[PDB]
């Protein structure tokens, strides 16, 4: 059995549980708070109902405890306008909508001769401070710097139904990025909207899809969206209590054909040039061609240096480039050794080395690819 | 709990209008203060003070004295002792002992000791300071500084500029203190928490006309971006501040001589903008992990961290508190080793191996080609 | 996108009630409709949309005035060449129901083709011709050496 007590809105005690409790109102207006402190329990409460021991009827009348105001939310993404891979942030353009019901905002038409009252170019905080009523203000959790806003409007109906509309361009931090498997990496773009009020005042309750969540645009894009989701949760809030959160997540991947055709095929041809020369039996020509192919490899590497992000740590592509360069240089070393062996009159050993290299090199490349796949993608 | 504050009391005798709370004084008095019939309660406090080479002058402020009160002070290790009001007009001089009596409605006093370590004894309504006997009784005679709790957390290092020697960081800051002047009565607002939003501590202090512990970043470059800025106060007077910041800080201490094997320190300094006799940092709160973990790799790897409170000289004399967070960082060594040193070693080996050849034309041609390969790799 | 820079902003009204607005602007506009697949032979549209912030039952665009040339001529060459333009008034759905008017200006533009042709394609053709012509030789060592050199020349031109 837990302890039960009753206090006013300031914390002054009024009654204590004996578990049951009773009180009678003396002041002009009494605002009460019920404390239960200690497992699952049943709490029964009534006003002007001394028969709570044996009620009989299903709960009648209006609710005794105050209820939170319910908010409908929706978000749509129009265009991803940038991604920063060193500072780990991205920028997005979209639209946001909020809707709720509050009888305190209602008005009488015969005093204005109008059905719709509107506020323009003002944040919800400013309007709340102007009309001296609490409203469900919000913020972006990972916002970097100021936010650009267009078509900002709030309008209210006589019954008290209010709605908010905004078109935004914002930059959001994303420390969850992981570029280890570049360019085969997959990322998540998460947009979080948090209410700036306690959960006992306002709470997100429904999700509205006023448009397509991810909009289609003409032409190609750098990032391709595979799927999306939307969810409502609760998170701890400053000064205790809890605040609601609305999250939109986009799963994205890069364009693979671009990287494959631009990098890997020319690299394969360059490697093949250094492999094929071992069929020659004139070792001077082999040495000269190997020396030229190393320079060609370096030139291609710095030509593609533009598609090589500088992050301060190694990706898959960097490792492959390093291994390929090392093997290309080892080819030149072996060619010099074979030239010397042929000069001293041991051509048979040079031919045996040629056969060994021709057999071994592709096996080494295939084994390295298998190892990379095992250690980075499973 | 109990409560503290000032009050107004209206007493009436056969005057039924008093219960309305608006009774104006009338007639001839009938009641008086009871405490005036006996001796007043004494307060005694003892302090140990030291006059360093550069700190030969010391001053202390006393609480307010009511008319009719008396003040006593003595010093035993001889330095000079004197008493002045808050402006500074002299009131008494030491003979070392000193004595004074209060004439004005409110008296604010300052004790001067100037010249080694000395004992200072002070009392209000306590002429027996020569032989006190009892351990220091009552409330403190000298005013006390307000104690502030501070904490800081780092979320992400977002950039480092190696030519201008500055870096940028994202994190969270928290402050908490207690001030009875900020207290309020709930029955006037029907609420337990009063809040201020989207305003700096300076702006709120200027709006409510009360001193508050404002702060700044010592090495801040340009403007600072702030989110979720809020101040809220409880009826007892407990206040707290919260902020999420993104800031760029100068760091002239960087040294890149041993690059890429260099090690650096990222130091974040928070200084109070008020004298130490008003507010002072006293405790460190760890509300989160000081260094937060993030998915993926980072350019800089944090090895260790520390947090410390110190005191630094302040403009217009006195001193101000400082809270410092330091991160020790290093670069990723595998990246540089695998990307630079191994290919360089292979290139050097190519130029070394050619000397086994006995056909010097081939050796010359291969050396000439390898020099060009070296230059190409260097610019790559 | 972001803030707009404005100069010479003025509103003046006559006693009869005739009012007019004037502004000189510099602005950055988003254009997700771009498609660069056929680069450098691509053609694009630059669209400028002005929307009234009031319901159509209050104010509506009714006439188009050509106070100047829509596309102004400037000395020197430009990266983009305007081929044609158009102006039109339409109606679009508005927040809190109803409708709002829209005024659209569209410019059809293309790149300078001579620049790309002369700078890229002719040297590439000559480089390809060098690798084609060597097969007339019957000394295969010379052919191999020239092919190896021409591959490096190709890579150098590509990164140039
Ligand atoms: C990893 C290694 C890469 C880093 C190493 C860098 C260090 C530089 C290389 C050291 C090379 C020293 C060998 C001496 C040399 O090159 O030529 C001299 C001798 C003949 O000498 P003499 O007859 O004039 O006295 O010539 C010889 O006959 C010596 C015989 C050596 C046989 C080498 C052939 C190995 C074939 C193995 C199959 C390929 C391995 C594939 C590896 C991915
Ligand atoms: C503008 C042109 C640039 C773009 C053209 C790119 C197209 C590629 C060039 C086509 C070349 C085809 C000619 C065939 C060739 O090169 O060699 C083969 C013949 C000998 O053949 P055979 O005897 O083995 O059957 O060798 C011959 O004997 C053929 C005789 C051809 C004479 C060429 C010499 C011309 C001298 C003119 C003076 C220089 C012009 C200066 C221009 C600025
Ligand atoms: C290393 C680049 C790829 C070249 C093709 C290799 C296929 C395997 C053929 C092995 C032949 C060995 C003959 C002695
Ligand atoms: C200079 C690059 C490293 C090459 C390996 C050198 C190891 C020392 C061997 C000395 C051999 C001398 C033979 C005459
Ligand atoms: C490939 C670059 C262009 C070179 C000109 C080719 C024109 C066609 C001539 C075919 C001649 C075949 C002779 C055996
Ligand atoms: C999903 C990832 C597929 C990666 C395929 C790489 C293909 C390399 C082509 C080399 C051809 C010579
Ligand atoms: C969706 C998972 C894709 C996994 C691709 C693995 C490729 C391994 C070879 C890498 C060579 C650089
Ligand atoms: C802590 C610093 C270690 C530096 C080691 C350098 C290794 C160079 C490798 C060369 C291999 C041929
Ligand atoms: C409208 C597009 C015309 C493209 C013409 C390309 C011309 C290539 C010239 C090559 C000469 C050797
Ligand atoms: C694009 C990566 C190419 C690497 C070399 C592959 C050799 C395969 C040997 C069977
Ligand atoms: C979507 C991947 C296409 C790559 C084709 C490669 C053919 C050698
Ligand atoms: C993981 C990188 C290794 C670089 C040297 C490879 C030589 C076969
Ligand atoms: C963390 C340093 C790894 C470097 C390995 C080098 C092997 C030749
Ligand atoms: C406007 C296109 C001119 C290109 C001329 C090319 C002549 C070989
Ligand atoms: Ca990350
Ligand atoms: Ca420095
Ligand atoms: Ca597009």
């Amino acid at each position: 059995l837990p302890r039960l007590r009753l206090t006013d809105s300031g914390g002054k005690p009024l009654a204590f549980g004996l578990v049951e409790l009773n009180y009678t109102c003396d002041q002009d207006i009494c605002e009460l708070v019920v404390h239960v402190d200690g497992a699952v329990y049943r709490l029964l409460v009534g006003i002007n109902a001394p028969n709570l021991r044996e009620s009989g009827q299903t709960p009648v009348g209006s609710s005794v405890f105050l209820e939170s105001d319910l908010v409908t939310v929706g978000l749509a993404v129009d265009q991803i306008v940038g991604v920063d891979q060193r500072s780990e942030n991205f920028s997005v353009v979209g639209t946001l909508k909020l809707s709720w019901h509050d009888p305190k905002l209602g008005f009488s038409p015969d005093q204005c001769g109008c059905t719709v009252k509107s506020f323009e170019d003002a944040s919800i905080r400013a309007v709340a401070g102007e009309i001296n009523l609490p409203l469900p203000s919000f913020s972006f959790y990972n916002q970097q710097g100021n936010r650009w806003s267009q078509n900002q409007v709030i309008f209210v109906t006589p019954d008290g139904r209010a709605s908010y509309f905004e078109r935004f361009t914002v930059t959001l931090q994303a420390p969850d990025f992981d570029f280890l498997a570049y360019p085969f990496d997959r990322q998540k773009f998460s947009i979080k909207v948090d209410l700036a009020v306690p959960t006992n005042m306002f709470i997100f309750n429904e999700i509205e899809r006023f448009q397509q969540v991810v909009g289609d645009q003409l032409g190609e894009e750098e990032w391709v969206v595979t799927s999306y989701s939307q969810e409502i949760t609760e998170v701890p809030f400053e000064r205790g209590s809890t605040n609601s959160r609305f999250t939109t997540t986009l799963l994205v991947k890069r364009n693979l054909e671009y990287y494959i055709l631009r990098i890997f095929v020319p690299l394969f041809l360059i490697i093949s040039v250094s492999w094929v020369i071992f069929f020659l039996k004139d070792y001077g020509r082999q040495l000269e061609v190997a020396s030229g192919n190393l320079l060609v490899f370096v030139a291609f590497n710095f030509t593609i240096s533009g598609d090589l992000p500088r992050l301060g740590y190694l990706t898959v592509l960097d490792r492959f480039m390093i291994v390929s360069f090392c093997l290309t240089a080892i080819v030149v070393l072996i060619s010099v050794c074979q030239k010397r062996l042929g000069a001293v009159g041991k051509q048979a050993v040079a031919a045996q080395i040629d056969t060994w290299v021709l057999v071994i090199y592709p096996l080494v490349y295939s084994l390295y690819i298998i190892w990379v796949y095992l250690r980075f993608f499973t | 709990t109990y409560t503290t504050g000032s009050f107004q009391l209206i007493l009436g005798l056969n005057a039924p209008q008093v219960i309305s709370g608006e009774g104006e004084p009338e007639g001839e008095v009938f009641a008086s203060l009871a405490s005036l019939e006996i001796k007043p309660e004494a307060h005694v406090q003892e302090l140990e003070i030291r006059l360093d080479k550069d700190t030969r002058y010391l001053t202390q402020h006393t609480r307010n004295l009511q008319p009719g009160d008396t003040f006593h002070a003595l010093v035993e290790p001889l330095p000079r002792l004197r008493l002045t009001d808050s402006g500074g007009k002299p009131l008494a001089f030491g003979l070392v002992e000193l004595n004074y009596t209060c004439d004005q409605d409110i008296c604010e006093l300052v004790v001067h000791v100037d010249g080694a370590v000395y004992r200072l004894l002070v009392g209000i309504n306590a002429p027996n300071l020569r032989e006190s006997g009892q351990t220091p009784v009552g409330s403190s005679v000298f005013l006390e500084s307000d104690l502030v709790t501070v904490g800081l957390a780092v979320d992400q290092i977002v950039g480092v500029d190696q030519r201008s020697e500055n870096f940028s960081v994202v994190g969270t800051l928290k402050l908490s203190w207690h001030d009875p002047k900020l207290g309020f009565s709930p029955d006037q607002c029907g609420c337990t928490v009063k809040s201020f939003e989207d305003a700096s501590i300076r702006a709120v202090a200027g709006e409510i006309n009360l001193p508050l512990p404002s702060f700044s970043f010592y090495n801040q470059q340009g403007n600072r971006w702030s989110q979720n800025q809020v101040i809220f106060v409880t009826p007892d007077g407990r206040a707290s501040y919260f902020e999420r910041f993104t800031v760029t800080l100068q760091a002239p201490d960087f040294d890149f001589l041993a690059y890429p094997f260099d090690r650096q320190k990222f130091s974040i300094k928070v200084d109070l903008a008020v004298p130490t006799n008003m507010f002072i940092f006293n405790e460190i709160e760890r509300f989160q992990q000081v260094v937060g973990d993030q998915l993926g790799e980072e350019e800089w790897v944090v090895t260790s961290y520390s947090q410390e409170i110190t005191e630094v000289p302040f403009e217009r004399g006195s001193t101000n508190s400082r809270f410092t967070t330091t991160l020790l960082v290093k670069r990723n060594l595998e990246y540089y080793i695998l990307r630079i040193f191994v290919p360089l070693f292979l290139i050097i080996s190519v130029s070394w191996v050619i000397f086994f050849l006995k056909d010097y034309g081939r050796q010359l041609e291969v050396a000439s080609g390898n020099l060009l390969v070296f230059v190409a790799f260097n610019f790559t």
